[PDB]
RNA sequence: UGGAGAGUUUGAUCCUGGCUCAGGAUGAACGCUGGCGGCGUGCCUAAUACAUGCAAGUCGAGCGACGGCGGACGGGUGAGUAACACGUGGAUAACUACCUAUAAGACUGGGAUAACUUCGGGAAACCGGAGCUAAUACCGGCGAAAGUGAAUGUCACUUAUAGAUGGAUCCGCGCUGCAUUAGCUAGUUGGUAAGGUAACGGCUUACCAAGGCAACGAUGCAUAGCCGACCUGAGAGGGUGAUCGGCCACACUGGAACUGAGACACGGUCCAGACUCCUACGGGAGGCAGCAGUAGGGAAUCUUCCGCAAUGGGCGAAAGCCUGACGGAGCAACGCCGCGU
RNA sequence: ACCUAAUCAGAAAGCCACGGCUAACUACGUGCCAGCAGCCGCGGUAAUACGUAGGUGGCAAGCGUUAUCCGGAAUUAUUGG
RNA sequence: GUUAAGGAACUCGGCAAAAUGACCCCGUAACUUCGGGAGAAGGGGUGCUCUUUAGGGUUAACGCCCAGAAGAGCCGCAGUG
């Protein structure tokens, strides 16, 4: 039973990218909010952060790697 | 015929039918092992000694046994040799070919592994019979 | 990539080998691709060394692992 | 209160279903009955892959009811379904499993069985 | 796409936009008998703006999936009569 | 290279025509007898509940006093599915723990915590609390980045390459019986829209649009894993699907997920159903179609065997470590072969 | 695995058939009976065709019987009505 | 006029009462004189306020009456209340 210790890092790992993921998309529905307004202020130096979290689409690596240009291929 | 109807139907063969019907085909399942296959062999339980005739222009006894069978079905049976240690609801072993010129009879009880065990009165056709000599 | 392999055969008590070469995924038995030549085990009344370095170059240029007793084959 | 032709489930796996009321065991001119008591039933509904087949007199116990019993503090309870266990010729259940929570009154050293088989009681 | 392969053939119908049906002929040898047998599927067929019409000679290629069995991809107008 | 016949309707014929025998087979049974050297194959009938054993770990040159790679390979089975499941040739709309070839850069700055002693509750599965701590763990600037040790060398990290490897997908053809079954689907057929996965996509939804399929077998029933091969045959063909290899599906039953490179996961997992059994009756545990052995329907199929030396596979830089893959033995005339009395 | 040296030809052989086919015959008991049978069927007072001993034939550490499949069956015939 | 638990145990007999009831939808068997069966059966939805759009006629047109769709939201035990 050496796959006892594989699901406590099962339920560990799941805090670390299901906080990753629902920061990177509400980062990203805002941003189309922003990208609403276009103000240049809610929406700059924080896309290229959503951006950022679609580039921790290769750190945060739960969304694979080369899934990184699924949602972040329109608006930058 | 003609090569332009082969291709429009071809040569249905003719289909065969068992000679020994009761036996040897997946029958009828019941959630259970209701009914089986037995394609050589099989238990037996009888139900009545047997006592009859042939019938064409013949006129000797035979003493069958009809029995019912380990998958739910009605049949006759017949011991050959001498020995018939046999009484009603003994286990019988079974193996197929009719006998002819009797009506309606099926199969044989086999002489050897069986309540049918071993018949004496023979000594020299021996394994069709299940009589041993440990002499020779 | 793939990893250069003895596909033993041989009867009861009389094994008998064949080097092939396939990923570690492919079991030993089948799912082999390619043969560089038999290899006799046995000494008695056979040979004991037999490779062709001839299509053996070619997996050595896009990864190879050969085992380690198998080596010992190459460098005669 | 039970009466002497009002239906109810049964609540276990002995082959059956709604099953009517016969007569009340007991007195004579007895009218009624609560958790606890047995009574003859007769099967009218059947589960096919059972014991029990439609149409035969069996016996049973009132386990649950909408009515309730009163206890010693004064405490009630109320369910909201009528059910019963068919109990064989001895004091013991015919079935395997109970599929439901059985009352809190029900054994008194008597029927030690169907306690020891409900989820919760 | 660019190079895929052909099946020449009848146009049937063009019943809706972007839509017809390219019938083809193709005579199949049987397994034993040896005299052949005509079979002929009816794919149809993506045009590019209601191109053809009943009755035309075709050129087809092949494409990337759309839906269902709308597989193949008009190309040329062989004939163009009726 | 190679291809036989005999019998029987009549008082007696020629013909048509059936039925019947000689022969080859069996992962057969059962009947009598019993010397084996040696080679192979031994659940085919109730998908009948599965005791007791072993089958997945490794790393003390991570780092403390869990952080990594592997459990997606491998070894069992045929209930399902008449289908790109399989066979066979064409096609690009995109997918690698690995393996490697060159080259880059392998910086900078932080803070939370298991094991551990006290804390209380439960018979238990064990949990809520509090002081203690590193990490190569964690975080910030058509965009992230790692260091470790016997003699700096070495060895993993990281990005773009492209080769092998590995999976995915629509397409031509091969793919059982019935027409005493002729109509059939409705998001069905199509555009359009944005969302949706490695990508195309009625892939799932929304307004319009009137089509799909079909007497060239569409739809619906019962039977079935399928090929390379095995059997018989002069051959053409007929019947079969077992050990042995390639591909496929499934895990007492019916769904759904999570980690990671590419699982809807056999030995993991949350839930729901029918069953076994224990607890303090508040709850929890169990899934031998892994290797064998027992139980069970049966006319019918075996040892609960030591063991990693050879070949193959994970991990480590190496000694080695677990390996029921396998190298071999224990038992039955079970089959051919050779051989004696 | 192999192999030498020993008291010893001493422990180590069945099984089915035998009218016609089809390979292989005689004498009595029963005598349309216990039977036997792949079909013609042999049995009403023995009967080369039933049990028995003798005899022979076959194969041989194996012989028969069964159920199933292909050939015999040109009896689904394109090669072949 | 209402009623706990049970629901024909009442009785010559479900006698009287209780339930079903409108419009708009999905769906509907045996049987036949091919019209029928059929309101077969069994099922769902309905209230008020706010935003957009496609529908007649009247009229030069603001104006007026007739209507049907999706979506969003609110409240009660219950929306042909
Ligand atoms: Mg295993
Ligand atoms: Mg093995
Ligand atoms: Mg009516
Ligand atoms: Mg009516």
């Amino acid at each position: 039973k050496s796959a006892i210790k594989r699901v406590k890092t099962t339920e560990k790992a799941e805090a670390r990218n299901i906080s990753q993921k629902s920061a990177m998309r509400t980062a990203v529905k805002n941003a189309k909010t922003a990208v609403s307004n276009n103000a240049d202020n809610k929406n700059e130096l924080v896309s290229l952060a959503v951006k950022l979290v679609d580039k921790a689409a290769q750190s945060n690596l739960i969304h694979s790697n080369k899934a990184d240009r699924i949602k972040s291929q329109l608006m930058t | 015929p003609t090569i332009n109807q082969l291709v429009r139907k071809p040569r249905q063969s003719k289909i065969k039918k068992s000679d020994s019907p009761a036996l040897n085909k997946g029958f009828n399942s019941k959630k259970k092992k209701f009914t089986d296959l037995n394609s050589p062999q099989a238990r037996g339980v009888c139900t009545r000694v047997g006592t009859m005739t042939p019938k064409k222009p013949n006129s000797a006894l035979r003493k069958y046994a009809r029995v019912r069978l380990s998958n739910n079905i009605e049949i006759n049976a017949y011991i050959p040799g001498i020995g018939h240690n046999l009484q009603e609801h003994s286990v019988v072993l079974v193996r197929g070919g009719r006998v002819k010129d009797l009506p309606g009879v099926r199969y044989h009880i086999v002489r050897g592994a069986l309540d049918t065990s071993g018949v004496d009165g023979r000594r020299q056709g021996r394994s069709l019979y299940g009589t041993k000599k440990p002499k020779n | 990539a793939v990893k250069i392999r003895l596909t033993r055969l041989g009867s009861k008590r009389n094994p008998f080998y064949r080097i092939v070469v396939a990923d570690a995924r492919s079991p030993r038995d089948g799912r082999i691709i390619e043969q560089i030549g038999t290899y006799n085990p046995t000494s008695a009344n056979a040979p004991e060394i037999k490779v062709d370095e001839a299509l053996a170059l070619k997996w050595l240029n896009d990864g190879a692992k050969p085992t380690d007793t198998v080596h010992n084959i190459l460098s005669k | 209160m039970i009466q002497q032709e009002t239906r109810l489930k049964v609540a276990d796996n002995s082959g059956a279903r709604e099953v009517l009321t016969i007569k009340v065991l007991g007195g004579s001119g007895r009218k009624t009955a609560n958790i606890g008591d047995v009574i003859v039933c007769t099967v009218k509904n059947a589960t096919p892959g059972g014991v029990v087949k439609k149409g035969d007199v069996v016996k049973a116990v009132i386990v649950r009811t909408k009515s309730g019993v009163r206890r010693n503090d004064g405490s009630y309870i109320k369910f909201d379904e009528n059910a019963c266990v068919i109990i064989r010729d001895d004091k013991g259940p015919r079935g395997t499993r109970i599929f439901g929570p059985v009352a809190r009154e029900l054994r008194e050293g008597n029927f030690m069985k169907i306690v020891s088989l409900a989820p919760e009681v | 796409r660019n190079d895929r392969k052909v099946y020449v053939g009848k146009v049937v119908s063009d019943k809706m936009d972007k839509t017809i049906t390219v019938l083809v002929e193709t005579y199949k040898t049987h397994k034993l008998y040896g005299k052949r047998v005509k079979y002929s599927k009816k794919y149809k067929t993506h045009d590019e703006n209601n191109s053809a019409k009943l009755g035309d000679i075709v050129k087809i290629q092949e494409t990337r999936p759309l839906s269902a069995t709308k597989r193949f991809r008009l190309v040329e107008i062989v004939e163009e009569s009726v």
